[PDB]
């Protein structure tokens, strides 16, 4: 149920396809540094036993409410958050060099809830929010661009200077 | 276990295409394929999946999904992947 | 039935809190076109909360006009109020004519009071006579008495 180190030790640990490295988390449930899939992760915690060797984190298909409780992980480049219930984002996330975030199919409602993504310095190049209610709200794309200009590709679409300028105009 | 996708914006570089595909399809299960063998882009990507149910679920759920401007067309591969 | 469906659509759109909302508003205006009273006014007020002058257009198509007149006065001219009061006198509803005479309020107000006396109607007519004196009455009082007798006579089975 809980993400605990006993679970941290023994999931299917291997190397991504992309050759991204990691060591996974499954004594009986939810995982980390690879395939954190399908074990009903309520709250992220106990990332310390990850002890840094992980490029990627496939959190998908859990019951995560928010994204806090991230120990300092220099190595983590990619977070695959899909199919959870992320309502909010922490803010002091700042895991330096988090290049990719996958928020697909979650429950982030408001633009303002997206604000904490601006904190990601210049590393968050790829962000995908598609599948959230916030996407339907007006001027969603432009607000994400003006809020986090660090993003190079949003919703698998590329930013482009045209809508950068429109984001400036509004 | 392997799905054949086509009708994709080939203007995207190979490595970014592969990273976005792995990202997108990780929601259904572990993707085993590290890299596009076909090295021709034009949508023609194959995605290999460890279990078969994740391949079927990805196929049904991500049909015609807007991906880099274009609605992707997804089918089951004609042959089995060498890695399988 | 259909009204339960319209209430369900309004409640779901309210629980949602831009193009999808526009298609929902077009669906709501189409449903009000197919129905074409107070439920339509509630749908129009929900649309005015969504993104307001259509609430006057639907009441113009319905021809209830003074409810849209009071709502328009709540949203924000003597000429528009007179064109609303004459439209209401065309439509008529004693509180409706009372609201039109209160918004109009001098000889034009006295002519509106006299016409409202000619058409809680009789008590409003007596108050209008006292206010006009304060600024043929018995014949209008007897006529409004007969009209109130007719109204008491008025109010499958329906």
């Amino acid at each position: 149920m809980k993400f605990t180190p006993s679970i941290v030790i023994d999931a299917p640990q291997y190397y991504v396809d992309h050759f991204n490295g990691k060591y996974n988390v499954d004594k009986c449930v939810i995982l980390r540094d690879l395939q954190l899939e399908t074990d009903s992760e309520s709250m992220p915690s106990s990332l310390k036993h990850l002890t840094k060797p992980t490029h990627i984190l496939d959190l998908t298909n859990n019951d995560l409410i928010m994204i806090p409780d991230l120990s300092r992980r220099d190595d983590i480049h990619t977070l695959l958050l899909g199919r959870n219930n992320i309502v909010e984002v922490d803010g002091r996330l700042l895991p330096m060099n988090v290049q990719n975030l996958t928020l697909s199919n979650n429950s982030i409602r408001r633009f303002e809830d997206l604000q904490r993504l601006r904190r990601a310095p210049r590393t968050l190049k790829n962000l995908t929010l598609i599948g959230n209610q916030v996407c339907h709200l007006a001027n969603y794309r432009e607000h994400v661009l003006r809020l986090v200009p660090h993003l190079e590709t949003l919703d698998f679409q590329n930013v482009t200077a045209e809508e950068r300028k429109s984001a400036m105009s509004f | 276990n392997t799905l054949y996708v086509s009708q994709l914006n080939e203007k995207i570089n190979m490595q970014r295409l592969r990273v976005n595909l792995f990202l997108l399809f990780a929601t259904f299960g572990e993707v085993l394929k590290v890299s596009m063998n076909f090295k021709k882009q034009r949508g023609q990507a194959f995605i290999t999946m460890r279990t078969i149910d994740q391949a079927s679920l990805a196929q049904i759920s991500l049909n015609g999904e807007r991906f880099f401007g274009k609605p992707l067309k997804v089918e089951f591969s004609k042959s089995e992947t060498k890695t399988l | 039935s259909l009204t339960q469906m319209v209430d369900v659509i309004e409640q779901t759109v309210v629980k949602y809190g831009d193009s999808i909302k526009l298609a929902l508003e077009t669906i709501l205006w189409q449903i009000l076109r197919k129905y074409p009273f107070g439920f339509w006014k509630r749908f129009a007020t929900i649309e005015y909360q969504l993104f307001i002058a259509v609430l006057a257009t639907s009441v113009k198509w319905f021809p209830l006009w003074c409810d849209y007149l009071n709502v328009l006065c709540v949203n924000n001219e003597t000429d528009f109020i007179r064109n609303n009061f004459e439209i209401a006198k065309d439509l008529i509803s004693h509180p409706f004519w009372d609201k039109f005479i209160e918004f109009e309020v001098w000889h034009n107000v006295q002519r509106i009071y006299e016409y409202i006396i000619e058409v809680h109607q009789y008590a409003r007519f007596f108050t209008s006579y006292k206010k006009f004196l304060n600024e043929i009455d018995i014949v209008l009082r007897k006529t409004q008495t007969t009209v109130n007798e007719i109204w008491q006579f008025e109010s499958n089975d329906d």
